RNA sequence: UCCUAAGACAUAGGUUAACUCCUUGCAAUACAAGAAGACAUUCGUUUUCGUUGUCAAAAGGGAAUGAGGUUAAUAUUCCUCAAGCUGGACGUGGUAUAGAGCGGUAACGCAAAGAAACCCGGAGACGUCAGCAGGUGUCACUGGAAGAGUUAUCUUUUCUUUUUAACAUACUAUGGCCAUGAAAUUGGAUUAUCCAGAGAUAUCGGCUGUAUGUAUGGCAGAGCAGCUCAGAGCUGUCAGUUGCGCACCUGAUGACCCUUGAAAAUCUGGGGGAGACAUAAUUUCACGCCAGUUCGUACCCAUAACCGCAUCAGGUCUCCA
RNA sequence: CUCUGAGGAUCUCAGAACUGAAGCGGACAAAGGUAAUCCGA
């Protein structure tokens, strides 16, 4: 499992059959990209980074909330 | 006080066997088998017995599985030899050559 | 007593440059206030001219001549004090650019002594003072 | 268990009567001096750098603890207090040299004494 | 299963009426015994280098996995979730070169940065004991919260839960190096030794090596503890402190020998630069595609599953406390 | 049992007083000595 702190390499790994996890806790909240390899977490504290990242879901991949 | 169980079928206490007590999310305290320490990379002269700076200690087989880097240093010797062992053989090499070149001279 | 002088030629003892040949352009006793210890500049060969049969071919003897020169600062105690002396072999005062070196430049000078090295080796005059030294500036050091 | 600890913290039930093992198996001697020297050579440094001593004294007072010659570190202090009270000279001296060194000594030290004492009544 | 050991056995040669017996790793009491490459791709052709076997370790060496869940009986194997390894084979990006990365004075650094014979290395790879330092697990204590025990009296009480796997990234870690400068009114330093002009101490100095360390990811969605509803639901799982405490591991040492403490397979590095190649050639970077066969996995391991004619007061090698 | 002092960081040691059927390593744990003679170091 990797996470990623610059949306950047998040953007071209779910740019690159993909899903997206997103799930919620109290402070803050995470996205998820299965690969073959690897599980990547994305954590945000703030909703501005949470919003604008759940406006980035593309047609391709489907969001999936726990 | 939790007590623990080896998982491997050899209950002998090897150095090869060695065990570690891990603390899982279950809240069991589990035998997860430790592996073996081995010794640093040395220089390779003769009496010099220098441990290498940059390159990585590590068991033999994740030697294939580290990057070029720690398997190396940017020297004439880069994994065999230390730098004054270098230096000594820079020198040495070229002083001899030098001697080698009079010895000539004085011959013809 | 002293040799630090443009022209003389000198082994690098530990570097990653350690064990090739090279000139001293320019020695600054106490260096400056970027680089507070003494030092010299040198040019020298990084990978010297490979071997040449008297059997090859125009092409492989003249591929196999190819020199890749550095130009390094170093401090002098990096440095063993080679007797031999190649001062006409070019004018380093002139293609040694304090500019170039610092402005990004590094690759042109590069380039400018590529040319200049290759040109010379082939053209070594066998019968100068200044040959015997040239040819030890081009030799390849044994460790 | 816990009031027990209490008590004995309180020092009520530690006594000849209710020791079993030698003074030594209880607390082994070695772990006593190494804390005495850990100490010992703690506050050495930290004089060391603050310039309060200077590499001869340290070494001096370092070799010092080495022997056994200070019990508490309170010894210590007050034998870094006398050497730089006293000058480090004490080398060849007549004993009139040494009977005034003494009392140029005294004379400070009362001196100091006395300031000691008239800076804590204005406070 | 592979590797080598103490060892052992073929083959070859020799001995015996014969059976049998003698040698063989430092390999032969033997010896016209091999391996590789390429084209060919069969042969053959061709090239290169070459004296010649195997078995013996379920505690030695030894490529990579973990947590959670499940059965009446198996599970580091099944399920779920998350990883790594070796061998394949291409795809897409990217390094490098008209010969073959770039930075630092230097230790050294950085996803990547051409190659054969050949020769040398490193790891593997190691005794006993003594003390020191650190980490893990455990034990102890502190405030908070949920539950439980006690309550005639006393007890802001007594107990319980309060967890974090392999693996990913970044940092720190007992040592060693590199500068700069050299030390006598010698200094530095350990509990102990011990080190220095063969360069000590010291610098807003620097580099490097080891985690059973820290943070985040894993991860809470799991596990744990409570409380509801009639399978669904809700709440909390928080923040600290100390130990010559204990078991194990690691780090730096010290002492000891008319004792001086395996080897090989395996992974990897260096020196060398013969060859190969322009529409080319070769390259320890990423991300993607494929596979992992055979055998053992139940259960007892003992005052009743073993050996002692037995369900025998005997005997029988280990780990956790 | 009630006090007192000393050793340390950003748990040991020593004093004094009082109190008991003069008991108190209260179980557990835990050498009996001495002087000679003979062997074998
Ligand atoms: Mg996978
Ligand atoms: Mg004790
Ligand atoms: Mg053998
Ligand atoms: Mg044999
Ligand atoms: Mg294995
Ligand atoms: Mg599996
Ligand atoms: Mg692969
Ligand atoms: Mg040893
Ligand atoms: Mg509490
Ligand atoms: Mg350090
Ligand atoms: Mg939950
Ligand atoms: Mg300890
Ligand atoms: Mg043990
Ligand atoms: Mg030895
Ligand atoms: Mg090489
Ligand atoms: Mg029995
Ligand atoms: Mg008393
Ligand atoms: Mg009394
Ligand atoms: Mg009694
Ligand atoms: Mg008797
Ligand atoms: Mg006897
Ligand atoms: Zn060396």
């Amino acid at each position: 499992p990797k996470e990623i702190t610059d949306i950047k390499k998040f953007m071209k790994l779910w740019q690159n059959k993909k899903v997206v996890y997103v799930k919620t806790n109290k402070r803050i909240t995470k996205f998820k990209l299965r690969g073959k390899k690897y599980l990547y977490t994305f954590k945000t504290a703030d909703p501005k980074i949470a919003k604008g990242i759940k406006d980035a879901i593309p047609a391709t991949y489907s969001k999936i909330e726990i | 006080a939790q007590r623990i169980t080896y998982r491997r079928r050899c209950s002998y206490n090897t150095r090869s066997n060695k065990v570690r007590k891990v603390k899982t999310p279950g809240g069991r305290l589990v035998a997860q088998y430790v592996k073996k320490v081995v010794n640093y990379t040395k220089c390779s002269e003769a009496g010099c017995n220098v441990a290498l700076n940059g390159i990585a200690q590590v068991r033999p087989a994740e030697y294939a599985t580290i990057a070029r880097s720690a398997k190396t240093v940017s020297r004439v010797y880069g994994g065999e030899l230390c730098h004054t062992c270098v230096r000594s053989r820079i020198i040495r090499a070229f002083l001899t050559e030098e001697v080698k070149i009079v010895k000539r001279k004085m011959i013809s | 007593a002293k040799f630090l002088k443009y022209g003389r030629v000198v082994i690098l003892l530990q570097g990653r440059f350690a064990g090739k040949k090279a000139v001293i352009v320019k020695s600054s006793e106490d260096g400056t206030k970027d680089r507070k210890f003494g030092h010299v500049l040198v040019a020298g060969v990084e990978r010297s001219p490979k071997k040449v049969t008297k059997r090859m071919g125009s092409k492989k003897i003249q591929k196999r001549t190819s020199v890749k020169p550095f130009i390094k600062y170093v401090n002098l105690n990096h440095i063993m004090p080679t007797r031999y002396s190649v001062k006409e072999l070019c004018d380093f005062k002139e293609l040694v650019k304090e500019d170039k070196i610092k402005n990004n430049a590094k690759s042109e000078v590069r380039d400018t002594l590529k040319k200049v090295f290759v040109e010379k080796y082939r053209t070594i005059n066998p019968e100068e003072k200044s040959a015997s030294h040239t040819k030890f500036f081009f030799s390849k050091l044994r460790f | 268990a816990r009031a027990f600890l209490e008590a004995k913290r309180k020092g009520r039930h530690t006594g000849s009567g209710k020791r079993k093992g030698t003074r030594n198996a209880r607390m082994p001697t070695k772990v006593l001096w190494m804390r005495r020297q850990r100490v010992l050579r703690r506050l050495l440094r930290k004089y060391r750098a603050a310039k309060k001593i200077d590499k001869h004294q340290y070494h001096e007072f370092y070799l010092g603890s080495k022997g056994n010659l200070y019990k508490n570190k309170t010894v210590l202090i007050e034998a870094i207090h006398v050497s730089k009270a006293d000058k480090i000279k004490s080398d060849k001296l007549t004993s009139q040299q040494e009977a005034r060194r003494a009392k140029n000594t005294a004379s400070r030290a009362k001196r100091n004494e006395k300031a000691q004492i008239v800076a804590k009544v204005d406070v």
